[PDB]
């Protein structure tokens, strides 16, 4: 709901229209194309930024996610969770692996059941959760 | 239906062409009939008013005003019986 | 020859 | 960098032709008819943000001069732009219908979108447990605002002439409004 | 440095003679190699002497649409006045190309606008009728020119009226009339033109056009 | 510009135009024969012109 | 290697002939009607069923022997029109799309020196 | 003007080819391995029907095409065409 | 006090040019493509 | 080769290799690193099934790394220079070395300098496209010319002729594999017989190259651990430590690195090598250190291409930040930016892989996975 508010010389016309109504009594009778163009717009897209800077492979919370397995202690997880700006944790939720053996998003119900043994922001964890399931 | 009598400055081509790809000039009065409605609605407030009257005032466009919550969704906003 |  | 009224912007760099400033390269908004109305730069980002007397805005990165995106606010001019500390929120404001908008251009999202009454409040109605307030204006469109945040939440433009009074039930779901236009 | 100073490349480029002897396979098939892996055409038109001043003055929109969308090659031939087509092997590649910018150099001999001549070009269902005034009725002297009069009107009135109720163009050159358009269209242009010749006068002929034109908006 | 441009009513061009200045042109003043011109612009210069 | 026929087109106002024959004209090869091709009366004369006509004759042209034609175009003539309509001028860009060479164009209408008199009768016809 | 080849056993269309000029003679050798394809135009194909190409392209005739005829035996090297 | 500004004398020496250029006798060239010789693609 | 054995079986759909009954077995870790391979070379699958690449190497009578290189060499008529390039290595190196002559006679010294400089030029920093120069300029000395064209360049007579003859019978088997007529397929010496390659065509053989040995690729060890090895530019080109992709990592890191051949073309080039090296083997023989043998140098976007097609480059989720918008067509089609990882995973500190630069990708999602379609 926040999104803003948005010839040929040769015409292969025919038909009735050009006054070929003998064609139409005998039986003779561009989505592809905007989709096409749709496709345009996104290399488009693409080619319109080209940041070369050195990002690392992994973000900061998918790091934590892993760690917090390992160790069995998502605390660190769960403190940079609670941080984030609405719009970084619906990223991140979305983005979890859904690849067997669905290590991510097995971990990240781990992460949440804890965070719901502590009694403490136990609406933003239901709210993630919510978000698991969506 | 009112038929032209005067030659038309279309070729024949372009009567073809446009057929390739309720009225603008309808709606263009509509514009005109508003403005001149609300500047001379606003010219007689002024003189019968107690109090001050203030004066009535491509790429993508925001709206800054929303008739509706922007976390609502119009499919919440119907009845079960309008559905 | 070109190669060389 | 100067900008200015025109849409040009020029490059100075401290040069040799024995060292002076020269204009390097020069950059040009070729909007229709529009002329800039207010003009912000970040540093840090090397952002540039330009609002127009159209009433709509561009985002450019410099010295590029590349046009990270282009709105519109409306059709009044864009008096004030503001730049976060951090340079991820772009604040404008636009002084004829006291327009106020907060843009995240990181992720095109708005933290605050808030447009005034233009004309003077003439009736205010408290919803029965006082969690909001509703409010008229001669102008005809009633707007409905939250106590704890202060932000209008819906605006309603159904009453053509002023909005004389404004009134809850008291369950509260239901309001009810009177205009000088003859309804209700 | 200013006054006012403080205090690998990665590419681009991305991985995406007939032989004279037989092989036999082992069902005693046999296996060769493969082998080594529009036609000129002219058309001419004569140009009538009351055209030539109206081909020249406007040749050089007209050689244009012929030699870059038609892929013809153009020539006006002074010593016969005439103007000649070819098709180029070479460069043409449309078969019905020739044929189209004959009709096209037809259709401005007869005296068709150019921009209305053009439509030959840009579309395909487009035709040319013909006929004269005696075919439908034998008039001579003043009667043959009050029906002339009669077709096109005060100002050409009545002529601009059938044109734009039926999407045609029509060339009134003394008692020949020549018009182009959709094959069902002139025929509708036709009917117009033989009731005015045939008598019946110009007011009620232009009410028959308004019925008519308001059925093809419709379809 | 730092260029002085010289208009009659009648006409929808300049006739003449001068370069005077390296910025722009502060002020101007001609002499009563209309003989002389002086020009100051906003780079420390002043021109007497022939005009 | 060019064998040569004569495309004769008979343009009438309620049918079009597409015949082809031989130089001489007293062979004939393939004739094709508008009205052999087209379900109804009214269509007959119709720049469609021109084009059939003569894709038809075009592929038996080919078949016989015949890669290229001459082309003798007529209407009625007579007491009559003179021009062939738009029928045969379908029938003959169809033949030119079709792929045989065309020779020679001409139009070969009977007009009259002098006639008789026409159907219409003092008052005229073709309402 | 499509020379199309069809495998009954699939019963589907395996090849299909553009041909210069209208064909109304055809012939198969023995061995169920070559087509020739002979034009209005005196132009020969020749075509391998299991990989569908083109092998050989014969024009040195006149007139159309009326007769065509393969000579051959398995495990030779004396293929002829007529 | 140092003055930084744009290049008027190359901007006027531009206009001086387009100003003798417009006023200037001009030849136009009448000929006629494909009037007396063949004219197309091919030459 | 063990590879040969289970490629075969593979396209036989034997699924059980590893616990396969045979009369005389492999060993175990052979035949697990055989299969690891063929992952690599995108003959097998995530899931061990041979592909359509798979079934095609299959056919040819060669290795799998050479069957690899030849089926994507069919492109911007690449395909001769991989032929001569997998003749010369197949048969060996036809180049007598200074240390082999003895002469590490100084103007003979010199000669054989510029015997080597004139068959360098199509790239400085290629050892492989040296090997293209002598076998593709030998087609344009004459019979009379051949013994001259030996002793005057130091070359080895009777392994060149090899070369030659195996430059016909190697692409009679490409050609009949994949040309549509292929038992009819002629080979002829004009054919043999190109012209230097261009620069567009260079490129492209250096990833055709890859493509065949993509697991022999090492990076620079100041690139993946600045200050472990000291680096400065007076150090000599033999001295530039090298890790190879997937090298168990050793508690010093020292032990892992490999090093320059000193024979090859980067010793005397006198600037920094390349930081990404493809090589043909690991020779230990030599005990100053373990020596490369060194084909090409490949860029970081044309590894990851080639890479792309095997398991062993791996994906990072969608960038987003600064201009890294994340188009999406589909719920299974999008197109972001991401930054593969080329080797081992981050989450395996046992070998050795590293971050390649990021570039836009489309992906579309299947059976759960974002599975690359081609780079933008
Ligand atoms: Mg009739």
């Amino acid at each position: 709901r926040s999104k803003p508010k948005e010839l040929p010389f040769f015409l292969q016309l025919s038909g009735e229209k050009v006054g070929d109504e003998a064609s139409v009594r005998e039986g003779i009778a561009h989505r592809r194309d905007q989709e096409a163009q749709k496709k345009l717009d996104a290399e488009e897209q693409m080619n319109k930024f080209k940041v070369t800077g050195r990002l690392g492979f992994e973000s900061h919370f998918t790091k934590q996610l892993r760690e917090g397995s390992q160790s069995k202690d998502y605390s660190s997880l769960l403190a940079t969770l609670i941080n984030f700006s609405p719009a970084a944790v619906d990223l991140e939720i979305r983005s979890l692996n859904s690849f067997e053996p669905f290590d991510e998003i097995v971990w990240f119900i781990d992460a949440l059941t804890q965070g719901l043994k502590s009694n403490k922001n136990f609406e933003l964890y239901e709210t993630f959760m919510s978000l698991l399931f969506k | 239906f009112e038929l032209s009598d005067v030659k038309s400055s279309k070729s024949l081509a372009e009567i073809y062409e446009d057929d390739y790809t309720l009225s603008e000039e309808l709606q263009k009065a509509h514009s005109e009939i508003s403005e001149l409605y609300a500047n001379l609605v606003y010219k007689l407030d002024v003189l019968s008013s107690v109090h001050f009257v203030p004066k009535p005032a491509e790429t993508p466009t925001i709206s800054m005003e929303d008739a509706q919550p922007l976390y609502m969704s119009n499919a919440s906003s119907l009845a079960p019986q309008e559905i | 020859n070109p190669w060389l | 960098y100067t900008v200015s009224k025109d849409g040009a912007v020029f490059v100075w760099e401290f040069t040799k032709r024995k060292y002076s400033w020269r204009i390097t390269k020069k950059h040009f908004f070729y909007a229709n008819q529009a002329k800039v109305k207010c003009v912000t730069f970040h540093p840090a980002t090397r952002l540039l943000a330009v609002g127009f007397t159209s009433g709509e805005f561009r985002l450019y990165d410099l010295p590029d001069f590349t046009l990270i995106q282009q709105l519109s606010m409306g059709q009044n001019p864009v008096n004030t732009v503001s730049v976060n500390q951090t340079g991820e929120w772009l604040a404008f404001g636009s002084s004829k219908l006291g327009q106020l908008l907060v843009y995240e251009w990181q992720s095109e999202s708005y933290i605050l979108k808030q447009q005034g009454h233009f004309d003077s409040t003439n009736s205010l109605a408290y919803s029965p447990d006082g969690s909001r307030v509703v409010t008229a204006s001669e102008d005809g469109k009633i707007k409905v605002w939250d106590i704890t945040s202060g932000f209008c939440l819906a605006t309603f433009e159904e009453h053509t002439s002023s909005v004389t009074a404004v009134q809850f039930a008291k369950r509260g779901q239901v309001m009810f409004s009177s205009s000088l236009d003859g309804t209700v | 440095v200013a006054p006012t100073a403080l205090k690998d490349d990665d590419d681009d480029v991305l991985l995406d003679h007939e032989s004279k002897t037989v092989v036999v396979d082992d069902q005693g098939k046999p296996r060769f190699t493969s082998a080594s892996k529009i036609k000129f055409e002219s058309r001419k038109i004569m140009v009538p002497p009351h055209r030539m001043t109206p081909l020249r003055n406007s040749w050089t929109k007209i050689y244009p649409p012929l030699v870059e969308h038609l892929k013809l090659q153009v020539r006006m031939n002074l010593k016969t006045k005439s103007v000649e087509l070819r098709t180029n092997p070479k460069f043409t590649t449309d078969p019905g190309a020739l044929q189209k910018g004959a009709d096209f150099i037809k259709a401005f001999t007869l005296g068709f606008d150019l921009d209305d001549s053009i439509a030959l070009l840009r579309l395909d269902d487009l035709y040319i009728e013909t006929f004269e005034v005696k075919d439908v009725k034998t008039l001579t002297g003043d009667h043959l020119s009050r029906a002339i009069g009669r077709i096109a009107g005060k100002d050409g009135k009545t002529k601009f009226a059938i044109e734009n109720a039926t999407r045609t163009r029509i060339v009134l050159a003394d008692s020949k009339i020549h018009i182009l358009g959709g094959f069902t269209h002139i025929r509708m242009a036709r009917e117009s033109v033989v009731s005015l010749i045939l008598g019946s006068p110009p007011g009620k002929v232009y009410g028959n056009l308004r019925t008519v034109a308001s059925r093809l908006k419709e379809r | 510009n730092g260029t002085v441009s010289l208009w009659s009513p009648s006409m929808p061009e300049p006739l003449v135009k001068l370069l005077s200045a390296r910025g722009p042109v502060n002020s101007i003043a001609i002499d009563r024969s209309g003989y002389y011109m002086a020009t100051t612009g906003a780079d420390r210069s002043m021109k007497i012109w022939d005009i | 290697s060019q064998v040569f026929g004569v495309a004769r087109i008979y343009a009438s106002f309620n049918d079009t002939f597409v015949h082809v024959t031989d130089l001489s004209g007293k062979e004939t090869i393939a004739r094709v009607t508008g009205g052999m091709k087209v379900k109804a009366d009214r269509d007959e004369s119709s720049p469609y069923a021109a084009m059939l006509a003569a894709q038809d004759v075009a592929a038996k042209c080919k078949e016989v022997g015949i890669t290229a034609v001459h082309v003798k175009i007529r209407a009625t003539g007579g007491t009559r029109t003179k021009t062939p309509g738009p029928g045969g001028q379908a029938a003959l860009r169809a033949l030119a799309r079709s792929g045989l060479r065309i020779g020679r164009i001409e139009d070969v209408t009977p007009v009259p020196s002098d006639s008789t008199r026409k159907k219409g009768g003092r008052r005229g016809r073709r309402l | 003007q499509l020379l199309k080849i069809f495998h009954l056993k699939t019963g589907k269309v395996v090849r299909s080819m553009k041909i210069s000029s209208p064909s109304y003679i055809l012939d198969a050798d023995s061995t169920s391995t070559l087509l020739a394809v002979g034009g209005t135009d005196g132009s020969i194909i020749v075509v391998d029907i299991e990989n569908g190409y083109i092998t050989h392209s014969f024009k040195g005739h006149g007139g159309t095409i009326s007769s065509l005829k393969f000579y051959g035996q398995l495990n030779s090297k004396i293929w002829l065409l007529a | 006090e140092a003055f930084a500004g744009d290049d008027v004398v190359a901007e006027f020496q531009e206009e001086k040019k387009r100003v003798i250029d417009d006023e200037d006798d001009k030849e136009v060239d009448t000929t006629l493509p494909g009037w007396g010789e063949w004219a197309g693609a091919g030459s | 080769p063990v590879e040969s054995i289970v490629l075969q079986m593979k396209s036989m759909a034997i699924h059980n290799i590893i616990n396969f009954p045979f009369p005389t077995p492999p060993d175990r870790v052979a035949l697990s690193k055989a299969i690891q391979l063929l992952q690599y070379l995108g003959a097998l699958d995530n899931k061990e099934m041979i592909t359509e690449d798979g079934k095609k190497m299959s056919l040819f009578p060669l290795s799998p790394r050479f069957s690899k290189m030849l089926l994507v060499s069919d492109e911007k008529a690449c395909l001769p220079y991989i032929v001569a390039i997998v003749s010369a290595l197949s048969v060996g190196d036809p180049f007598i070395n200074e240390f082999e002559l003895g002469i590490n006679k100084k103007e003979l010294r010199s000669k054989f300098y510029k015997s080597r400089s004139q068959f360098s030029k199509l790239d400085k920093f290629s050892d492989v496209f040296r090997l293209l120069s002598v076998v593709s300029a030998m087609d344009y000395v004459p019979k009379e010319q051949k013994e001259i064209f030996m002793k005057k360049n130091f070359l080895r007579g009777k392994l060149m002729e090899e070369i030659v003859k195996l430059r016909k019978q190697l692409m009679y088997i490409i050609k009949s594999n994949t040309s549509k007529e292929n038992i009819a397929v002629v080979i002829r010496n004009e054919d043999l017989k190109s012209d230097i390659p261009s620069v567009i065509q260079i490129k492209l053989l250096k990833q055709m190259i890859c493509a065949g040995f993509v697991d022999h690729v090492a990076v620079r060890a100041d690139v993946l651990f600045p200050d472990d090895a000291k680096i400065t530019n007076r150090t000599s080109i033999i001295n530039i430590p090298y890790i190879p992709v997937l090298a168990t990592r050793t508690p010093n890191i020292e032990d892992c690195f490999v090093y320059i051949h000193p024979t090859s073309i980067l010793n005397n080039l006198g600037e920094m090598p390349p930081k990404y090296m493809l090589y043909y083997s690991l020779h230990l023989g030599g005990n100053n250190k373990t020596r490369m043998n060194t084909l090409c140098d490949i860029a970081s976007t044309p590894l990851a291409n080639i890479a792309r097609k095997g398991l062993l480059l791996t994906y990072s989720k969608p960038l987003t930040g600064q201009g890294l918008k994340t188009v999406n067509l589909s719920p299974t089609e999008r197109y972001c930016y991401v930054v593969p990882r080329f080797g081992s995973t981050v989450d395996n500190d046992l070998k050795i892989g590293w971050d390649l630069n990021p570039i836009a990708v489309h992906q579309k999602k299947q059976k759960g996975q974002w599975t690359v379609i081609k780079f933008i």
